[PDB]
């Protein structure tokens, strides 16, 4: 059985719950591919439990051996890992008068 | 000519030329390799006290410097020299008759490239093994694919791949196939410095001029550019410590922080080191840290900081400007006149071309002190005359020193060039 | 006539202006309240030419 | 009194890095 | 005398007359005994031979 | 680092927790209106009831307040304390109140303000928790008790210490301390962030407007000795007068028009950044006293202006979006005032442009060169550009009778520009 709205708003009266406000507080705010591959590298398969680096490498205990796209896969995951991709390069491309005039002469000029 | 009396041991006075440093760690101790003439020296970093010399003068100048974990990867006149903490204990003679011009070390695969554009690639004798002994392959880039060769890099994540920058574009070669593998897009601009960012397969191109492109090998793509104009872009590096920070040295003897995210420059530094000499010849990150090493060939290696944000909300909005912290530094000219202080063979006085003289430490070198040029005042109390503005004094031509009476009046008689009169300093 | 006497004409037309001192903009604090942005702005020009 | 920039001392704690040993593989 | 120059323009006194100074200049206490002016009229200094660094 | 460093930061930490009934007592007697003893004897329940109504009040005064008394003026806003929750609700906590203060930083003088501000310091340690906001916020208020009050309870950030010698008296802080506060580098990054923040929200108004316009003016004053600090000012406040122009408040657009001119006039500038100014100011000119108060800043920024390249003329975008967004009759009616300005370069630079572009409106160069007093190198530059165009154009009326009055007002200048270039 389902409980009522009145008898859960009287819960969270009685009980104190601030998870209707958590809810309000984390959704209200300011409202005013490559150019290239390599077929060696496509065809390449390298071992897995040789190393302990490649030991944090894998994925399953019983895999020993892996291609090479899946094992540059891996390895790009834990380069993300060690380093975050940030926001300048991951959303940030660059590709009557105007208006930031001032700051292109300003990043352009001393 | 060998002697059987002496024996040649080691140079004081000189931290850098021009030759670019090298970083290395050995787990949390850190330190560099910068080349001295015919010699490299490895400081220390947390203390910038002196590690280690190499003990065997190569018979040239070595012209390439680079460095992983414990060994120590130098190029004089035609051989690549793989030293362990300065001991000379391997040689790798390329075979050609040119001068080996870059040199870089990825795993199992050396790549050397002398002045003709041609690539040497040695392969270890064993993946445990370490330093490369074998000649795997000899590469070369002719001129329809590439300008000369500007940059052999390394990036990360790629199965046997170097990034052979040269004058005109970026080509990409597979080591182990001896291959190129790709060739990017033509540049208007000439590169003269390739550094791989923090993130994936990018690297950064800072030209003849000032326009440090972001470019992607993947895409083929220049993602981003930035412009600072009349200027040669001599060093690039990227705050590791955990902020996107640009610092590009150019060769005016500048240095400028550029903030990536908001895409706005964080601080510029005036000359902190002589353009004459090439300005900032050298400037690298500590990796994981706020301090950032600069050498010039103005006989410069300095290390500044940067100072953690004060805002307690803004951060790096509001980011510290970087303070001067700790240098390493010598003559710009060879020494002129040269004394002892001591008995104890511990300190030289040393006067040199540039009109700066200098107290270098002999025991360890981290007492290599200008000695003040700052005038006592007179006695009687009247003017000086001279210019408003300051001057040092000039070149030491003659000079006596004395201990008896040290610590208790004037020391040290120096007479400079074509002076009438000889100049007094205490010690 | 020379690009001297070029460069003396150019001398002798410019003329002066009210420079800006460190004590100049010290009152607006006391008549800021209760003031358009204009006869502010107003204000600025007057004192400063 | 104007703002203070009292200098301190500095640290350089422990750096990770990238295996180019990782990187470099023999072939197939 | 009084160190005070006072700098007028000759566009404007030959037809006032009675002119107005452009300036009153007043950085010396002593007598102005040196008054120069420069060949192309940019600066001009005044001295005095009564007090010395004048 | 030294014990004695690590435990004053594991205490900054460990700030706005509270440890024992003294400790619990000093940050329940930090309050905005009451006194130490009955801030002590009253409770949270009372002051959420006047924070309730307060809020209520302003949600009859504006509509912004309602999401406000919806959500961090509740009974779980009671019950909730900021220490039991975790990192990224106390992230979104902090986003509420920044949007809260950004929306309440223009009712500062009113006592429903007062009291859910008050609620809002002894509940969410505001005052503890963001200061340097709070500041940026009523800091255009230094006159006022409420800010002395402010003040006299607020653990300071290491940037105000003008405020922290000036803590708990009993006069207000000073113009001079202001001109001091803002004469610190880093604190106008933070207000750069803060001003970044208000045009993005479009919460400003006059008098912080005219407050930190005027701080902007008398910083560059104290600053006019120093170039290398006037500099290093330059990136700061230029971007603060770009982005203000790139608002679209005719207050904001005249504000930033002072901070141009002043900076001009304690500055020598550069051209290119001159000409760009004149296309931000003539791209987001929308109204009647943005025009005038834009048509001085060209005037006062081209006379300020002097070097190599001095009169030179207007390239063709900046001048066709100048007879775009400015009229013949508005400029004429203009020199027509009696206050008349010295438009000198301008004006000469002006005719010049269109002498080279439209050819057109040679009567309005000929109103414009007899209602304004020219000079000698100005006007012969006029007429060596204006044989040049009279050998190129086709022999115009108009023209020769420009001519004509060069003969009846000097002459001699034409015959010696005739002789250098010409019969």
């Amino acid at each position: 059985p389902p409980p009522d709205e009145e008898e859960q708003l009287l819960a969270k009266f009685v009980f104190g719950d601030t998870t209707d406000l958590q809810e309000n507080l984390a959704k209200f705010n300011a409202d005013f591919e490559a150019a290239w591959i390599d077929s060696d590298d496509e065809k390449i398969k390298v071992p897995i439990l040789v190393t302990n680096k490649t030991k944090k490498l894998r994925t399953s205990y019983n895999e020993s051996k892996i291609n090479g796209v899946h094992y540059i896969n891996r390895l790009r995951s834990q380069f993300e890992k060690i380093y975050p991709r940030p926001k300048w390069v991951d959303d940030e491309s660059d590709s009557n008068g105007d208006i930031n005039a001032l700051t292109k002469i300003l990043s352009t000029t001393y | 000519k060998n002697s059987k009396i002496f024996s040649p041991f080691r140079i004081i006075g000189n931290v850098s030329n021009g030759v670019p440093f090298a970083t290395g760690t050995l787990g949390s101790t850190f330190y560099i390799v910068t080349c001295v003439g015919k010699t490299f020296q490895i400081y220390d970093a947390n203390t910038l006290h002196l590690l280690f010399v190499s003990e065997k003068e190569t018979p040239s100048s070595i012209v390439a410097l680079s460095a992983h974990f414990h060994y120590v990867y130098a190029a004089y006149e035609n051989k690549v020299g793989i030293y362990k903490r300065g001991i000379e204990e391997h040689l790798l003679e390329l075979e050609t008759d040119a001068n080996v011009e870059h040199l870089c070390i990825f795993g199992d695969y050396l790549c050397a490239s002398t002045d003709d554009n041609s690539i040497f690639i040695y392969k270890k004798s064993d993946p445990q093994d370490k330093y490369p002994s074998e000649f795997y392959t000899k590469l070369t880039v002719t001129e329809i694919q590439g300008g000369e060769i500007v940059s052999l890099q390394h990036l990360a994540t790629y199965l046997n791949k170097l990034t052979v920058v040269t004058k005109s574009n970026v080509l990409l070669f597979n080591v182990r196939t001896g291959k190129l593998v790709f060739t990017s897009n033509e540049f208007p601009d000439q590169i003269t410095t390739a550094e791989p960012a923090p993130v994936l397969d990018i690297i950064a191109l800072g030209t003849v001029t000032g326009e440090v492109i972001m470019f992607n090998m993947r895409k083929g793509k220049r993602i981003r550019t930035i412009k600072i104009p009349q200027s040669r872009i001599s060093s690039l590096s990227f705050r590791t410590d955990g902020s996107s920070h640009l610092s590009v040295g150019t060769s005016s003897g500048d240095l400028i922080f550029y903030d990536l995210d908001r895409r706005s420059r964080i601080h510029v530094l005036k000359n902190i080191h002589r353009e004459s000499y090439g300005g900032v010849t050298q400037a690298t990150f500590l990796n994981g840290q706020p301090i950032i090493v600069t050498s010039g060939g103005d006989n410069s290696l300095k290390e500044y900081v940067f100072d953690p944000s004060l805002s307690q909300g803004s951060g790096d909005v509001v980011v510290q400007p970087p303070r001067y912290l700790r240098s390493r530094g010598g003559h710009s000219q060879p020494p002129s006149y040269i004394a002892f202080a001591d008995s104890q063979s511990h300190f030289m006085l040393s006067a040199s071309k540039d009109r700066s003289l200098w107290s270098f430490s002999l025991r360890k070198d981290a007492q290599s002190q200008e000695m003040s040029q700052r005038l006592h005042k007179k006695q009687d109390g009247g003017r000086v005359g001279g210019s408003t503005i300051k001057s040092k004094f000039p070149e030491i031509v003659a000079l006596a020193i004395e201990n008896a009476r040290i610590g208790e009046w004037e020391n040290i008689i120096t007479a400079h060039k074509d002076e009438k009169f000889a100049r007094t300093w205490d010690m | 006539e020379d690009e001297e006497d070029i460069a003396l004409e150019f001398i002798n037309g410019e003329k002066k202006d009210k420079l800006v001192n460190m004590n100049s903009f010290t009152s607006m604090f006391d008549n800021i309240q209760n003031v358009q942005m204009d006869t502010f702005f107003d204000r600025v020009m007057k004192v400063l030419t | 009194p104007k703002v203070v920039r009292e200098a301190k001392k500095v640290e350089m704690t422990e750096a990770r890095a990238y295996n180019a040993d990782a990187d470099t593989a023999k072939a197939a | 005398e009084s160190g005070f120059v006072n700098l007028y323009d000759r566009n404007n006194a030959m037809t006032s007359s009675t002119p107005t100074p452009v300036a009153a200049l007043d950085q010396l206490t002593t007598t102005i005994s040196n008054l120069q002016f420069s060949p192309d009229g940019q600066i001009l200094c005044m001295a005095s031979r009564a007090v010395k660094d004048a | 680092s030294s014990l004695s460093d690590q435990l004053a930061q594991v205490a900054s930490n460990n700030a706005t927790v509270a440890l024992d009934r003294k400790r619990r007592q000093k940050l329940h007697s930090a309050s905005l209106i009451y006194n130490s003893k009955t801030a002590a004897t009253q409770d949270y329940d009372f002051i959420f009831e006047n924070a309730s109504k307060a809020l209520e009040e302003l949600s009859q005064i504006e509509p912004k307040f309602a999401i406000f008394s919806r959500t961090l003026f509740s009974e779980s806003s009671i019950s909730l304390d900021r220490n039991v929750q975790t990192k990224e609700e106390i992230k979104d906590l902090d986003n509420a109140i920044n949007a809260y203060l950004l929306l309440a930083s223009s009712k500062w003088y009113l006592a429903p303000t007062l009291h859910a501000t008050e609620w809002l310091v002894r509940r969410f340690q505001i005052h503890v928790k963001n200061t340097e906001m709070l500041l940026l916020s009523t800091l255009n208020y230094y006159q006022t008790p409420v800010f002395k009050r402010i003040l006299s309870i607020i653990k300071l950030p290491p940037l105000f210490n003008c405020l922290s010698n000036f803590v708990r008296s009993e006069k207000p802080p000073t113009a001079l301390t202001m001109i001091k506060l803002f004469n610190d580098m880093d604190f106008l990054k933070l207000y750069t962030s803060y001003l970044d923040q208000c045009i993005k929200h479009n919460a400003t108004y006059t008098n912080q407007l005219l407050f930190t316009t005027c701080c902007f003016i008398n910083v560059v004053a104290f600053n006019s000795n120093n170039d290398e600090k006037l500099n290093q000012l330059v990136p700061i406040l230029l971007e603060i007068s770009a982005k203000l122009l790139a608002s679209k408040s005719k207050d904001c657009q005249i504000a930033a028009h002072t901070i141009l001119v002043v900076f001009a006039t304690a500055l020598p500038l550069k051209k290119t950044i001159i000409l760009a100014a004149m296309e931000t100011i003539l791209s987001n000119l929308d109204a009647k006293e943005a025009k005038h108060s834009a048509l001085l800043t060209i005037c006062k920024l081209f006379q300020t202006l002097k070097g190599q390249g001095n009169v030179d003329q207007l390239p063709s975008k900046i001048f066709k979006l100048f007879d775009s967004k400015f009229d013949t009759v508005s400029i004429l009616t203009f020199l027509d005032k009696e206050d008349k300005p010295v438009c000198d370069k301008f004006i000469t630079s002006y005719t010049r442009s269109i002498a080279r572009y439209d050819r057109s409106k040679l009567n309005i160069i000929l109103s414009l060169l007899k209602k304004i007093r020219l000079e000698r190198y100005e006007v012969r530059l006029i007429i060596t550009d204006l044989i040049y165009l009279s050998e190129i154009l086709e022999d115009k009326s108009q023209l020769v009778e420009l001519f004509e009055y060069f003969i009846s007002i000097n002459e001699d200048l034409v015959l010696k520009c005739l002789k250098s270039l010409g019969l």
